[PDB]
């Protein structure tokens, strides 16, 4: 019975883990660039302040 | 209690007995070959499963 449900369970858990890793990478990879474009926005906006300080 | 013929007679009925031991033995020594045989596939297959 261990090997019949070891084999069903890895299978099971290889899919789950699998499918949840995968979300969780999307989640931070879409926190971090959320962040990347807060530092660029950030960045654009110190390009316009030296150009306001250059006019 | 000395005569050939209970002798013969008493010999005949332990070499029936004999015949019946021995199927109702070589009856139990397969099926604990089996048993033995399916234990160490159960374990064979449980520990490939976990590997």
């Amino acid at each position: 019975e261990q090997l019949a449900n070891a084999r069903r369970d890895y299978e099971a858990e290889i899919a789950r883990a699998r499918q949840e890793a995968a979300k969780i990478v999307a989640q931070a990879q879409e926190r971090a660039k959320q962040q990347e474009a807060e530092i660029i926005a950030q960045a654009r906006r110190e390009a316009e302040r030296l150009k306001e300080e250059a006019r | 209690g000395i005569n050939p013929t209970l002798f013969i007679a008493q010999l005949i009925n332990f070499l029936l007995l004999i015949f019946i031991l021995r199927a109702l033995l070589y009856r139990p020594v397969m099926n604990l070959l089996n048993e033995r045989t399916r234990r160490i596939e159960e374990s064979v297959r449980d520990a490939e499963k976990v590997r």
